[PDB]
């Protein structure tokens, strides 16, 4: 009858029918990542050729219900989800231009190889090569030139093609009535029609630079140590008083700072935990760690793993015989058939990855009962939160103690739990400003608030005043340095890092404020604490059903990017950074460069 | 005198879709329930208006057996005043049913790789169903105000649909093969007891 009873029976018919194909591509391509072949390949590429055909269909067909008569809000999200039209409102020329400017680039990435300044044909990738001399290499003209070679070979390569993707996504963007498509990409966190938990598209800029605002004195700590750090490992090559040099970060481009660990840990000579060895003691396998970390969740209360997680997921690799794509995935193929693919080597790294991954499992559980559009996190950064918190709550020292992969004769003292959270925060407070700075220059130069001929200009600017990071070298125009990056590059939305790392934190004190646990936070530990698992399930069931603010708030209390759980819970590291960092000039001056 | 032929309802390859499900009556015959009641294979077994142990010394003028397959996550809507697609759409339970629900697992035979679309619901309904009335009847369904005129197009939609069934599918969403007795009494004497 009424429109909004059309719209309800539109959505009915598509719910079963998107299930279906999402089902079947979803299948195909598991299939193929656990068995590369090009019949696989074959399988996958017609049944995603299918669902997009499929969603392009239904799009139009949902377009001629208006949204503006639609007194339902899980409709309205349905119907909003849904006739967002992407790239087919533009012309057949221009979307395929600029569907071959994203494979072009999607080429140019994964393909490109950079080559030694005497061995021109013998020489390596970006992975595992440019990976290994990143994340291992002490020599700084090595990582220089890796650097270097890498931004001038695969970055300007894509300068002229991300000229033509940002100037025809904001004609996309546009005519979806989007500001840019920036705003087309905060249009994840917007929330519209709901009193008292509305969220514009600008409010998200807003909080994201509040939140940073007040991270800045414990990144800068952070970052003050570990250039102390770096000063005591290459002598001459930094200034007491400047940033970072950009290529000496342990990564190819800053993303994470974990592979400074070495050069700045703590205590050296005290015993980083590891329980690798423990569990090869006890021969322990794949089964036995993902029966681990399924007996923590449902410590918590949390269900355990349907018997068909067992039986379809690749929780070991299959030998060498048949080759697989096997980073660590989390698969809701949908109907009730969650998987984990992952090589599981025995180790502690991945025990915690096992536990993430099954975190993401949980998550896709949970919402398992919303309609096929509102089976997603509350935002892009609620599910790897979801996921991250679990390895957190699982590395602390009393969960392995209580597992037996730890024995009671450890004892904790201040040098270990420095050296614990120093862990933590290169890993998590370093990706923290690259990520904000990275995604603040991508919603400029989407708006415009950029000319074109001062992107790098501008972009190694903020590097200056955002993160610390001075380039090694000039670099003129023809450079399109972030591009370097998988996401830059690939067409990925890189704030949902940033909300993901506050919102876990949010979610860890939440929890173990529920769990009454007392202490410092790090050495928070859900297990066996059914309240805090209820408290998660709470939001994890919803699914994006209800505005994320409202399902952060059914756990935190708050309808906002919570920076104080992250920086309490660094809290006695931040206290032992400040004490460090006393003979050091904390703050870096933007003047001086390599 | 005869045992009551419930084995071929149970030991039938072959069970209808919802939408068109099986009615089988079963009458003048002495009813063994043991092997129902022992079988603990079932992983729905729920008796109404009567309990597991009494029906076996209880007699009845007529039965009837209703098999269906319908997905795991919907057999809940196979009992009084359920409410659901199952329940409103495909097949109603009267809300005084005097009948046991049976339901087992059978996602070896009723799901295949590759899907197994057999077995189809009826997705929309103009009204809800009457308890007991099947609805085969396959007109295209007209969400809106223009009439569809037999095909498919805007507010015009396809009544029936098919559990893409397959092996690897979710507990909820793997085939689960479902039984409804129930038990009738007339002024005519009773025929199955025993
Ligand atoms: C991998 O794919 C090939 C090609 O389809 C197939 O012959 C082989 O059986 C597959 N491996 C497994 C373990 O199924
Ligand atoms: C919105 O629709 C759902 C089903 O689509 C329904 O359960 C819910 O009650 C509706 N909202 C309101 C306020 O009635
Ligand atoms: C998970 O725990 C429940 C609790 O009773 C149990 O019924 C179920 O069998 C368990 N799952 C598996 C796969 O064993
Ligand atoms: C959880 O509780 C069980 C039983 O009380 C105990 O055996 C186990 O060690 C506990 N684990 C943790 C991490 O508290
Ligand atoms: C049909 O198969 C079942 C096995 O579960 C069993 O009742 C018997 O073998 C067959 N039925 C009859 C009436 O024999």
């Amino acid at each position: 009858s009424t429109i909004e009873e059309q719209a309800k029976t539109f959505l009915d018919k598509f719910n079963h029918e998107a299930e279906d194909l999402f089902y079947q591509s979803s299948l195909a391509s598991w299939n193929y990542n656990t068995n590369i072949t090009e019949e696989n390949v074959q399988n996958m590429n017609n049944a995603g050729d299918k669902w997009s055909a499929f969603l392009k269909e239904q799009s139009t067909l949902a377009q001629m219900y208006p949204l503006q008569e639609i007194q339902n809000l899980t409709v309205k999200l349905q119907l909003q989800a849904l006739q967002q039209n992407g790239s087919s409102v533009l012309s057949e020329d221009k979307s395929k231009r600029l569907n071959t400017i994203l494979n072009t680039m999607s080429t140019i990435y994964s393909t490109g190889k950079v080559c030694n300044p005497d061995n021109p044909q013998e020489c390596l990738l970006l992975e595992p090569g440019l990976n290994e001399i990143m994340a291992n290499s002490l020599d700084y003209n090595e990582r220089l030139w890796a650097w270097e070679s890498w931004r001038s070979e695969v970055g300007k390569q894509l300068r002229p093609l991300y000229e033509e993707y940002v100037v025809l996504k904001n004609e996309m963007a546009r005519a979806n009535h989007y500001e840019d498509y920036g705003d087309y990409w905060r249009g994840d966190y917007e929330v519209n029609g709901v009193d008292g938990y509305d969220y514009s598209r600008g409010q998200l800029i807003e909080d994201v630079e509040h939140t940073f605002e007040e991270i800045k004195p414990l990144y800068e700590h952070l970052h003050a140590y570990v250039r102390a750090k770096l000063m005591n490992a290459y002598p001459s090559y930094i200034s007491p008083i400047g940033c970072l040099p950009a290529h000496l970060l342990g990564d190819m481009w800053g993303r994470f700072w974990t592979n400074l660990y070495s050069l700045t840990v703590p205590f050296g000579q005290k015993p980083n935990i590891d329980v690798t060895d423990a569990m090869v003691d006890q021969a322990w396998d794949a089964q036995r760690i993902f029966k681990e970390a399924e007996k923590f969740f449902v410590s918590v209360g949390l269900p355990n793993m349907t018997q068909g997680f067992w039986e379809n997921s690749m929780l070991t690799d299959p030998g060498n015989v048949q080759k697989a794509v096997c980073h660590p995935t989390a698969w809701d193929l949908g109907k009730g058939d969650f998987r984990i693919l992952m090589c599981t080597k025995v180790t502690m790294d991945d025990f915690l990855t096992a536990h993430h991954e099954m975190g993401h499992i949980q998550y896709d559980m949970a919402y398992a009962a919303q309609p096929f559009l509102l089976r997603n996190g509350a935002n892009e950064g609620f599910h790897e939160a979801v996921g991250e918190i679990m390895s957190l709550s699982a590395a602390t020292p009393k969960h392995l103690k209580s597992i037996g992969l730890l024995s009671p004769d450890f004892q904790e003292d201040n040098e270990t739990e420095i050296n614990f959270l120093l862990k933590q925060a290169l890993t998590i407070v370093g990706t923290l400003p690259f990520t904000y700075m990275l995604e603040k220059w991508r919603w400029m130069v989407f708006k415009g608030e950029i000319p074109k001929d001062q992107w790098m200009k501008k972009w190694w600017e903020m590097k200056r005043e955002i993160v610390g990071v001075v380039e090694p070298v000039p670099h003129d125009e023809t450079y399109c340095d972030p591009a370097s990056l998988f996401h830059v590059s690939n067409d990925y939305s890189f704030i949902r890092y940033y909300t993901r790392t506050l919102y876990q934190f949010q979610f860890q004190e939440a929890l173990c404020q529920a769990a009454k646990h007392e202490g410092p936070l790090h050495k928070c530990d859900i297990s066996n604490s059914t309240e805090a698992g209820q408290k998660l399930f709470n939001m994890l069931r919803l699914g994006k059903s209800e505005p994320w603010t409202l399902a952060l708030e059914n756990v935190v209390g708050a309808k906002n990017m919570n920076v104080r759980p992250l920086l309490n819970y660094f809290e006695p590291l931040f206290t032992w950074l400040k004490d460090q960092n006393k003979n050091s000039f904390v703050g870096w001056s933007t003047d001086w460069s390599p | 005198t005869n045992l009551c032929p419930f084995g071929e309802v149970f030991n039938a390859t072959r069970f209808a879709s919802v939408y068109a499900w099986n009615r089988k009556r079963i009458s003048n015959c002495v009813a063994d329930y043991s092997v129902l009641y022992n079988s603990a294979s079932f992983s729905t077994f729920k008796c109404y208006g009567v309990s597991p142990t009494k029906l076996n010394d209880l007699c009845f003028t007529n039965v009837y057996a209703d098999s269906f397959v319908i997905r795991g996550d919907e057999v809940r809507q196979i009992a009084p005043g359920q409410t659901g697609n199952i329940a409103d759409y495909n097949y109603k339970l009267p809300d005084d049913f005097t009948g046991c629900v049976i339901a087992w697992n059978s996602n070896n035979l009723d799901s295949k790789v590759g899907g197994n679309y057999n077995y189809l619901y009826r997705l929309f309904r103009k009204s809800n169903l009457k308890p007991f009335e099947r609805d085969i009847s396959t007109e295209i369904y007209q969400a809106g105000s223009t009439p569809c005129n037999g095909v498919e197009g805007f507010n015009c939609y396809f009544p029936l649909h098919s559990y893409g069934f397959q092996p690897t599918h979710g507990v909820g969403y793997q085939p689960y093969r479902v039984v409804v007795l129930s038990f009738e009494l007339l002024h005519a004497p009773a025929t199955v007891c025993g």
